[PDB]
Order: C-alpha cells, then structure tokens, then sequence
C-alpha cells in the first residue's frame, strides 16, 4: 500500500500563497502513478486541482492553471502544492492523493482557511447544572475536546461562526452515580498551542 | 468540463439492504469512472476503478456497472461500516471532475430528545457575556425545533444551533442550542427556557431554570 | 476495458 500525509499551515491570508507538503511512505513517487492534490469545499463539493506524475510531468485544472504549481522532492519522497493569489473562496480541506488504478490512496486531509481575520485562542467555559463544555471565540477552525482521558465515548457539536470568531460545544452522558465521580473535559486547540484547561 | 450527475443525494436505509447509486456524465466517458467512499472522520478511500474493478481489499459487497454516460455502484447486504458518503469521479477528460455525492444514513425507530439546560458560567459573566446552553440529545429523525423563552418571551435572535451527524453507536442525532446575551441583558430577567418540538411528542419538551 | 479490451496508461494513470 501507500500512505500519504498533508502538512502545512491552517491559516493563509488573502492574496498570499497556500503551501502544503505531502509526505509519502511505503512507495517511491518516482516508481509509478500520478500524485494529486484534490480539495473539498465547505459544502462537500470536490475539485481536482492537478498532479505531478512519477516522471515529473504536471497537469493542472484549467480553472487554477495560472495560480498553481505542483512540485516534488524525490530525496525526501515528498510532493508539494503551491496555490497563489488566494481568496476566501480557496477555503477547503486539502487532500494529497495517488491516481493509478483509480484513486486508491488518500491522505487524511488538512483544512486551510483563507481569511484576513486574526488568530484568536478560545475562552473555554464550564457547563454544569448529561454535562458539557462550551468553547467560544477562537480562530481559526482547530479544536478537539476529550472527556476523562478518553474514557467517555459523548457528542461533539461542529463549530459555528459568530462575530468572525468560532463557537462550538461538547456533551457527555453519565449515570447519576457520577457527576460523585469527577468529570473533566480536556480542550485542545493546536493553532494556539493552548490546551485551554477547565474543569469544573 | 464534464458534468457528473450523481443520484440520489441521500438515502435512509437499513442494514442488510441492497442499494444502488447512479452517475450520469454529460458525455461518453468510456468506463473511465471511479467510486470513492468517505466515512465519518472525513477519510477517503478508492473503491472502484474503470466502472467495475475493485481496489485492493474492497469487499465483494461493492460492485459496479455501466457504459457510455451511465454508471452504477451497488452495495449488497449493507454493513455498519458501509454507511458513508459516496462519490463518482471521471478521468476520461481533463479536468477530472466529481459527482455531487450520496449520503447513506441508517434507518431507525422514532426517538424523543433528552433535553439539557445550563446557565452562563461565572467565568463568562466576568468578561461581560452570558451564554445559556441547551443540549438536545439522541433523537430520530433529524428534524427538530428549539424555542428559547426569556421571562416567557420568545427570543429568535442571538441563538446558535448545531447538529451532529448520525451517531455511530445508536444511529441518533443530537443538537446544541446556545442563546448569547450581554451580562447586562441577562441580569434583567429571571426565567430562561428551552422548548423542543419533535414529530414524536405531542407537547414540546420544556426545560428551564430561574435565576433564583 | 470500456468499449474494447484495451487498457492504457498516461502519466502513470490507467485509463480505458
């Protein structure tokens, strides 16, 4: 099999460049196949952006051609996406993908937000009288909530945008022989390096 | 560009069911079509290529057929793992293009929500804000209404509603409702109520708290 | 594959 992984920034400002790396393991990108970038827009619409071949030949979507470059580093077994002159409309989840016999191998995908809004950490607030946690006023999209060190298996509600900042929440359900037992939600936000704690 | 018309957009079906998803292209694509699966967690997988051929480790439940401009994906004896979003893709012509997708959801019995109200945190009241939260959990079907009342008076403005996707465990849906007001407006009233209306219960499920 | 028995590759992508 082949394994692929996207890395790069979560937030790019408009007019600037989006740059992503795909690290390929288990197979050499010079051996066979085409090595693609595909994106998925917030409404689930997919668009093929382009590829670089095993031989280093590139093909681009005509809608993107003047704005795009796909390159490779064969020593590191990586290939790269660069998308320039970006607009808010370039907000999407970006995937690196192998095309050979169809599209067998896909990276996990990485979300890239194009916006002029400034990076902001979240102000986690507790939610006690089923229990919960309310995570408010962060930017950009990038939170994960974990209940009792992964012991609780618990609803994650997707973020909504209010006042150009994001708000989301999470709920846990335990039998009333507990909260008795202590219940804590661990709230992690990678684009802040803050694990904004809280906590009863 | 070649347009891919995928049908249906959504399906509510049971385990053990056999379902078909179709894709029509705006011109002959000579079997140059793939089928892709994206499960919860947003991970994609190639299932089929050249209209019919299986990618590695794809179970024989999945089959394909078609020609010219008309293709089908069939999934026999649906299993829990098979409930996902599905996409067609043509590679007959550049640029390669995709169908609109098909969402496969599990059919289930009707279920009333469990309703949960929470007052603003002291933490938030220090910052000058006041959010009142209402969890509406484990209901079926997805269609649900929430009404906020402040001292009996309906409030539509300042409310944020967020739905989960279908539950991996019990096939239900859940929704979170947040009413956000200023500290000053929050302290001018006593009663905060969330009311849930669903095609299951005659009267709405009413949860409230009084600031006393 | 497709109308005929011919399969081909272009830039490492198999096509009918």
């Amino acid at each position: 099999d082949v394994q692929l992984q996207e890395s790069g920034p979560s937030l790019v400002k408009p007019s600037q460049s989006l740059s992503l790396t795909c690290t390929v393991t288990g197979y050499s990108i010079t051996s066979d196949f085409a090595w693609n970038w595909i994106r998925q827009f917030p409404g689930n619409k997919l668009e093929w952006m382009g590829y670089i071949s095993y031989s280093g030949n590139t093909r681009y979507n005509p809608s993107l051609k003047s704005r795009i470059s796909i390159t490779r580093d064969t020593s590191s077994n990586q290939f790269f996406l660069q998308l320039n002159s970006v607009t808010i409309e370039d907000t999407a989840t970006y995937y690196c993908v192998t095309a050979g016999r169809g599209f067998p191998y896909w990276g996990q995908g990485t979300l890239v937000t194009v916006s002029a809004a400034k990076t902001t950490p979240p102000s986690v607030y507790p939610l006690a009288p089923t229990l919960g946690c309310l995570v408010k006023g962060y930017f950009p999209e990038s939170v994960t909530v974990t209940a009792n060190s992964g012991s609780l298996s618990v609803h994650t509600f997707p973020a909504l945008l209010q006042s150009d900042l994001y708000t989301m929440s999470s709920s846990v359900t335990v039998p009333s022989s507990t909260w008795s037992e202590t219940v804590t939600c661990s709230v992690a936000h990678p684009a802040s390096s803050t694990t904004v704690d809280k906590k009863a | 560009d070649i347009l891919m018309t995928q049908s249906p957009s959504s399906m509510s079906v049971s385990l053990g069911d056999t379902v078909s998803i179709t894709c029509h292209s705006s011109q002959d694509i000579n079997s140059n079509i793939g089928w892709l699966q994206q499960k919860p967690g947003k991970s994609f997988k190639g299932l089929i290529y050249h209209g019919t051929n299986l990618d590695d480790e794809v179970p024989s439940r999945f089959s394909g057929s078609g020609s010219g401009a008309d293709y089908s994906l069939t999934i026999s004896s649906l299993e829990s793992e098979d409930f996902a979003d599905y996409y067609c893709v043509q590679y007959a012509q550049f640029p390669w293009t995709f169908g609109g997708g098909t969402k496969l959801e599990i059919k289930r019995a009707d279920a009333a929500p469990t309703v949960s109200i929470f007052p603003p945190s002291s933490e938030q009241l220090t910052s000058g804000g006041a959010s009142v939260v209402c969890f509406l959990n484990n209901f079926y079907p997805k269609d649900i209404n929430v009404k906020w009342k402040i001292d009996g008076s309906e409030r539509q403005n300042g409310v944020l509603n967020s739905w989960t996707d279908q539950d991996s465990k019990d096939s239900t849906y859940s929704m979170s409702s947040t009413l956000t007001l200023t500290k000053d407006e929050y302290e001018r009233h006593n009663s905060y109520t969330c009311e849930a209306t669903h095609k299951t219960s005659t009267s709405p499920i009413v949860k409230s708290f009084n600031r006393n | 594959c497709g109308a005929d028995s011919y399969e081909m590759e272009e830039d490492g992508v198999r096509k009918c």
